């Protein structure tokens, strides 16, 4: 197939607040590709979304080839070990150490023996980085390097799709050059199609092959990295640069200013 | 889907996938499989995966074992690819 | 609306999700030993030392009305057969919702909100199944040996009151007439009632962690939510129990 | 060490620094009634419910016992005498730790979690004796009233137990018995429980809020912690309150 | 006097993990200054620090001449009345809403009527921009909103020293723009010297008039936002663009990597 | 530190540091204090403060609730400064 994972038109709601509107989405496989909007544009929810976790009311998501909401609930489990979400703050199982966060996953699914299994997890968090961190609780463990075990955790059978929800958000450049280079390494070594979704702009778009961009709740332009930044469209254009004041309002919406400076004039 | 090693001399002549799943066999008779084997030929492999790759670690360290200089042929680019990811030293893959 | 059935039928979904499905044994073994560790061994202590001075006070209390009616060898008939009928299977499902039953739910809530669930879903493994269920099964096999363990407590604390403090009787004080009481029947009707509050604290423990709204003002709503409901329903179920257990 | 005398000093501490300073009024009245309409008026419901609950079972399970000793006219001395002076202050302590003793924690402990009190240290307001104080005086008088709206609905529900249910006495029950019983020392005795319970419910309700790892890992742990010492220093209390108030 | 706080020798432990080693800091009245270092460096212990709220071991932190330390505690509230902390996640007062959020410390100590103080919040919401969210609770907020509210907060009094602890840490670049746009017209109108602690370099010196780098437990290189984007020292040029491998250590610690493994080799 | 207006015919002028502070004795008498002023001129004011400024606005306010168009003279650039951060309309300050 030509891309792995093709969101013909998925509307979604979630309420009465209509989150999406009939979006189309397309992650070329081998491509790591990026989508990004505004802070609370519910973009988080497109990759729960594309996961199986939620529903589109709407929508044929076809993740290469057959739907993923018309799926058995039993069969989605067999082609849901071939994705992995990495979410923001890791989501590491604080019962066990980072060893055992890494081999889960493996035990879960694979019969690797002990002395296997153990130079697989030895080998990924290598892989990572955090090796020395074998035995460190993710408690213990930092804000980013969280997110790198939890990476490792998730490259951890290959899956052939690895999306990363916000992979670097507050976070230091050194480490937000780390995180940008294990998931361009990643893709260059593996062929896992990293769709990482986030709004931290400047750093995304120094991976990312064909980038997505969400508006209120549409997509408005998408694109390679540079035919993107040379975009001439106001709503695209504020947010790829962080002008304050455009289509999205500074200003909260208020009345006349007047009767709020002078209550009753 | 499929695994078959052969001891054909010196060489261990395995074909397959190498991955998580067809990699139970080979691991038990490991011993005897590496036994009087130089040089183990990874040619006729499809794709290898991290699983397939630790258990490549495992052989070379018996052939290294009993004492023998190990070479690979016909590995693929795609697993000294893999291989540099890992940060895998040169002494153990060879 | 909202409280009429969407909250409790997803929150009976909830279970029939978590106990009915694939039979998997040796994989929660090693699940369920860990939840007996952190529901029903670490609460442990919390039982003990107040199961001795609700057993203390159940005697101070108590010897000091039945030696107005001239009844003292009665003590220990009164101090068992009450925090073994009554006071034993509610104190320490209290105590249980207390210590055991808001851990589970700052704990299985504090899981969801960082997005530990998800993982686990977003892996084959249900995360019901694997979370849920363990610590259910840890739930309602800790606490009917938790109340044993406090009703044990309870009694040895109101012979340190009626024996230890007035040396009246060393041996008629239970040696002789709890022999009349410890009898089998009480034993189960305090055992089913530990059962069934056991099921009740640590269903809907279980549940508010798994229908926590995931922020730090979330699951420390819910965890008191538990608390609360875990007392209610600890007491109202007490109640339809004790009118069906004695009301004939 | 650590639980010697640093966290005993700092909880008493933090209270030294909260109700000795400034003996500001006018401007904490608008506080403590808030306070009071949060620990006080929010968790009737939970102190009325289960207080019926707790009065007709101590009737239902009172009523079967003095029935077997031909005294069923006693039942208001019962009943009354029961939940008024050893069950009322110390089952609406528990109630009260629960619903308005973690609700403490996970809300001044949550504050102290987004630099709430931080910021509010960071204008001249002192955030002991503007965010603890309207608090702890919002504890200490909600409880010693919350046990009495609970004793009355208590003696309510016993009454509904051996009046509506079996009619054998409409006015022998309480009408002529309790009168001997509903006496001044005896509410007395109960209150003062009342108070003691109160203070130190919401002493160590209002410390680990206080003193909690701000972390939604450390108020949820803490939540748990005012829960559990919250009930063992409860009863210990009790204990030792009843050894001093009929131990002479 | 020339700068407004000037922390001469510093020395903080925070039990055994000492945090600062006699650090210098000098903020000048009128010039928006700041500090960066990387995630968990300390930094935002140093503004908790230059409040009062927290004692340096062996420290001579001056704020305007007398010594921060070395006060009354009657008297620390005093000149706490000039200086105005803007935390992240804003710190508002989930009791009462926007508006009675930025009145709190105008009641707290001014006398304003109540006509009067209504035209001053609902001045200072309008300055930051949130004027229609007066009565929106503030867990109602959105995550940046909470920020501008809380800055408004802040603005509240003319503090001439109001610190910011990373007002932009996970923020969209739109609404990154906004918060670097008001934190400098505040300093362009008022004549408040903002103390910016962060670790978003590429937003942060855009605005910044003298900013330092500190390092693992000291300051390393200071000097104006052109000065120091060429500093020639890898300790600072690697986390002035984040190159991912430099002086601080990509691959965490660990042993030999081959006992890792193959474990009994 | 110091604050104190007079009427001087058509002209209500105010001298100080208009401020959170000072500005109580004024804000009581603000309505005969601008009874029948044409102009206010705050020449003689170190600075203007926040709160100085809500004053000045609910005085031009008061000055045209009976009627009167009001003008500023000798006001600060500092003023107009801190005028044009809060955005204020320009038919309220004048
Ligand atoms: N209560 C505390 N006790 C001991 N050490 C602390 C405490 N709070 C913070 N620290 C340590 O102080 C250092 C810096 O504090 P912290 O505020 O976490 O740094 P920061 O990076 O400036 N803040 P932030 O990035 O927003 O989390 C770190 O080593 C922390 O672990
Ligand atoms: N049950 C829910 N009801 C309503 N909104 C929800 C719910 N769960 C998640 N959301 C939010 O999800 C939508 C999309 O944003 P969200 O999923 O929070 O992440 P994001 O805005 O894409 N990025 P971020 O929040 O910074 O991680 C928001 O508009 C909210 O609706």
């Amino acid at each position: 197939v030509a891309n792995l994972v093709d969101m013909r038109d998925v509307s979604f709601t979630r309420g009465n607040r209509c989150i999406f509107d009939n979006i189309s989405l397309t992650v070329p496989r081998g491509k790591i590709t990026a989508i990004m909007g505004p802070s609370g544009i519910g973009k988080t929810t497109l990759l729960r979304l594309i996961g199986g976790q939620i529903a589109p009311d709407h929508g044929e998501i076809l993740f290469d080839g057959e739907n993923i909401p018309a799926m058995s609930r039993s069969r989605l489990y067999t082609v849901r070990k071939r994705m992995s979400m990495l979410f923001q703050s890791g989501a590491l199982f604080t019962d066990m150490n980072v060893f055992d966060n890494v081999a889960y996953p493996l035990r879960e699914h694979t019969q690797l023996p002990a002395p296997l299994l153990h130079s697989t997890v030895m080998m990924k968090l290598e892989a990572v980085g955090l090796r020395g961190a074998a035995k460190l609780m993710p408690s213990e463990l930092s804000g980013g390097m969280a997110r790198r075990a939890a990476l490792a955790r998730a490259i951890a059978l290959e899956p052939d799709l690895i999306m990363f929800d916000e992979p670097f958000v507050g976070q230091d450049p050194i480490t937000m050059g780390v995180l940008v280079k294990l998931i361009s390494e990643l893709n260059s070594a593996l062929g896992v199609t990293c769709v990482v979704v986030s709004h931290d702009v400047p750093e995304v778009l120094s991976i990312a092959d064909h980038a997505w961009i969400l508006a209120d709740k549409k997509i408005v332009a998408h694109g390679s990295a540079q035919a993107l930044q040379a975009n001439p469209d106001p709503r695209v254009r504020q947010f790829l640069d962080g002008i304050a004041d455009g289509p999205v309002p500074f200003r909260y919406p208020a009345g006349d200013y007047h009767a709020d400076l002078l209550p009753g004039s | 889907e499929s695994l078959s090693w052969m001891q054909t001399g010196d060489t261990l002549a395995l074909s397959g996938e190498l991955d998580q799943d067809v990699l139970l066999p080979l691991w038990e008779m490991r011993e005897e499989a590496v036994k009087g084997i130089t040089c183990i030929d990874l040619s006729r492999v499809s794709r290898v995966d991290t699983g397939g790759l630790a258990l490549l670690l495992h052989l070379i360290d018996l052939a290294k074992k009993q004492g023998n200089n190990v070479t690979l042929q016909g590995v693929n680019d795609k697993v000294y690819t893999l291989a540099k990811l890992y940060n895998l030293p040169a002494d153990v893959l060879p | 609306g909202i409280k009429t059935l969407r909250t409790f039928g997803r929150a009976g979904l909830m279970l029939f999700n978590a106990l009915v499905g694939k039979p998997e044994f040796r994989k929660h073994a090693p699940l369920l030993v860990r939840q007996l560790y952190n529901v029903g061994v670490l609460s442990m202590l919390i039982i003990v030392v107040s199961g001795v001075f609700i057993g203390m006070v159940l005697g101070l209390q108590g010897y000091l009305v039945l030696t107005t009616y001239s009844a003292e060898t009665s003590l220990g008939m009164l101090v068992a057969l009450s925090l073994l009928r009554e006071l034993g299977p509610v104190v320490a499902a209290l105590l249980f919702a207390g210590r055991a039953g808001s851990a589970l739910t700052a704990e299985i809530g504090l899981m969801r909100a960082t997005e530990q669930l998800s993982s686990m879903e977003m892996m084959a493994v249900d995360p019901l199944r694997r979370v849920i269920s363990p610590r259910f099964w840890a739930g309602v096999i800790s606490l009917p040996l938790l109340t044993v363990i406090f009703v044990a407590v309870g009694i040895w604390g109101g012979s340190l009151v009626g024996v230890s403090w007035k040396g009246i009787d060393s041996g008629f004080f239970w040696s002789a007439m709890q022999n009349a009481v410890d009898w089998r029947m009480d034993l189960v009707n305090c055992l089913i009632k530990s059962v069934v509050f056991a099921i009740t604290v640590t269903w809907i423990s279980l549940f508010n962690g798994y229908d926590a709204i995931p922020t730090s003002a979330g699951i420390s709503r819910a965890t008191t939510r538990t608390v609360v409901h875990s007392s209610l329903a600890v007491l109202g179920l007490d109640f339809v129990l004790t009118a069906l257990m004695f009301g004939n």
